[PDB]
């Protein structure tokens, strides 16, 4: 529950209609009826899944909400659906290729939602009864409706004595496995031991006694290769990067099988997303790359945010637009976003402040807002929450002009940095 | 009696068999739901069959 407001907390999804229509303020957003269109189409269209490789550029000037709609669409998209959010930079790794990274990021998007049959024993132990030689035993298990008592065999002795499962205790036996799994107890133990107090837990399914076709979807991402390429796999999916596994026998055959369970009605496929942002960081060779890995059956829907024009592309001297080669910029499609206007500004400084739970006054809002045309939008935000907390420090009750000026000009912005640094303090 | 008889063509016989065939230093772990749905607790009882263990 303890969880700070980020950047990008305001947020809370993709504010859109019936008919896709978009709305003036909804969910966190504000103005962008464009891009916030262009958004709830493409999440219409990953929700769908039924076509692979399409890419998205999300383009624009700082601070016109680039980040904000990729963080409301990744919210809108809700759970179930893997969205990879990574950064340009972060491909380039001292164990992996950029390539390597590359195919990590795009099959860790993707999820297969395995199901599996399973038949499950549960209710209250009346009597573990076990005839230890140092061989026999029988379990009664107790529901709400019935009963049932089960001669236990030597095995199955020997796993309920590694889980210590006491009379009264609710426990989950797996027929296929036998994994022992205690879920609570369902009355105290003998009120005279010194000891071992504890809560008690609600009765069992009535008919818990043998439940036969307990369905449970395992689900898990495309990267279970690391499952395989490693006998020691933990090590692997946990914190070690060093992946370089073979490509040959591991991607084919886990497609392969991937499509055979989908064939067979084992697993089903759910693309997912993969949102680099600064794009722009990537080496013209993963440029390359993404060109023909975007291509495959398996790859996710890529959505790109870039925040320059004509810049040269890195690894390399010639420029192209966005930094991006030619080639992929023409693959995708590209959604600018437009600046906000005074308005949309001001709502957002509002939205903002009601996330803080910080109020201010009008004439506050207004200056706010004029500084935030001026300066910037996120410095504007930086300053509401500096002028909050002047005022906490005032005693106040909201903030007045007094303090959003006053922390104005203790808090500087580029502008007037790079004003103020005319004193040529290094070159 | 013949009925009986034509109609015979026990659990309880291969318990006594198992206990047959223990050694007989045979010590039980088993614990059964006690009174103080209504309210109860859990009682636990450890039998030992000789004196040995
Ligand atoms: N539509 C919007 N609604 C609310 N805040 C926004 C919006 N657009 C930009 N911002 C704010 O501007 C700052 C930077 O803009 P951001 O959302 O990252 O877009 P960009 O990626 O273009 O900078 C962030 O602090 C963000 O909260």
């Amino acid at each position: 529950r303890i969880e700070r407001i980020g950047a990008h907390s305001h947020i809370r999804g993709l504010g859109l209609d019936d008919a896709l229509e978009p709305r003036q303020a909804s969910q966190g957003m504000v103005g962008q009826l464009a891009a916030r269109r262009a958004a709830g189409v493409v999440l219409e269209m990953i929700r769908e899944g039924k076509i692979a490789g399409r890419a998205v550029l999300i383009a624009g000037q700082p601070g016109t909400g680039k980040t904000a709609i990729a963080m409301g669409m990744a919210q809108a998209l809700g759970p179930d659906t893997p969205f990879t959010a990574i950064a340009g930079s972060e491909i380039f790794s001292l164990e992996m290729s950029k390539t390597e990274a590359l195919t990590q990021a795009f099959r860790r998007s993707i999820g297969v939602r395995i199901k599996e049959e399973t038949e499950i024993i549960e209710g209250e132990v009346v009597e573990i009864q076990i005839d230890r030689p140092a061989k026999v035993g029988k379990l009664t298990l107790k529901t709400t409706e019935m009963e049932t008592i089960y001669d236990l065999g030597t095995k199955m002795i020997e796993s309920l004595t590694k889980d210590k499962v006491q009379a009264g205790d609710v426990i989950t036996i797996d027929k296929a496995t036998g994994k022992i799994s205690k879920l609570g107890r369902s009355f105290t133990r003998a009120r005279d031991y010194d000891a071992m107090g504890s809560q008690t837990k609600f009765v069992q399914c009535p008919d818990g006694e043998l439940q036969k076709r307990k369905e449970v979807v395992h689900t898990v991402s495309l990267h279970e290769i690391d499952v395989i390429n490693s006998r020691t796999q933990g090590f692997l999916a946990l914190f070690s990067g060093d992946t370089g596994e073979i490509k040959s026998e591991v991607r084919e055959q886990i497609n392969a099988k991937v499509a055979e369970w989908r064939e067979e009605g084992k697993a089903e496929i759910i693309p997912g997303v993969l949102f680099i942002d600064e794009v722009h960081m990537l080496d013209i060779e993963s440029f390359s790359f993404l060109n023909r890995a975007l291509e495959s059956d398996m790859a996710p829907v890529l959505i790109m945010a870039t925040n320059r024009g004509i810049t040269r592309i890195r690894g390399t001297s010639y420029q192209s637009p966005h930094g991006i080669p030619i080639d992929l910029l023409d693959r995708l499609l590209i959604v600018s976003t437009t600046p906000y206007s005074e308005k949309d500004t001001k709502q957002i400084l509002r939205i903002r402040c009601e996330e803080e739970d910080v109020e201010m006054s009008e004439d506050a809002y207004t200056v706010l807002t004029r500084i935030g045309l001026e300066t910037s939008l996120r410095y504007a935000i930086q300053l509401i929450t500096a002028a909050s907390l002047v005022c906490r420090k005032r005693k106040g009750t909201e903030v007045q002009v007094d303090d959003i000026k006053r922390v104005y000009s203790l808090f500087l912005d580029e502008s007037r940095s790079t004003q103020y640094m005319k004193e040529y303090q290094d070159a | 009696n013949l009925r009986s008889l034509e109609t015979y063509e026990a659990d309880k016989k291969k318990q006594v068999h198992k206990k047959r065939k223990c050694p007989g230093p045979i010590i039980t772990y088993h614990s059964v739901t006690v009174p103080l749905p209504p309210a109860r607790c859990s009682r636990t009882f450890i039998t030992f069959s000789d004196d040995a263990t």
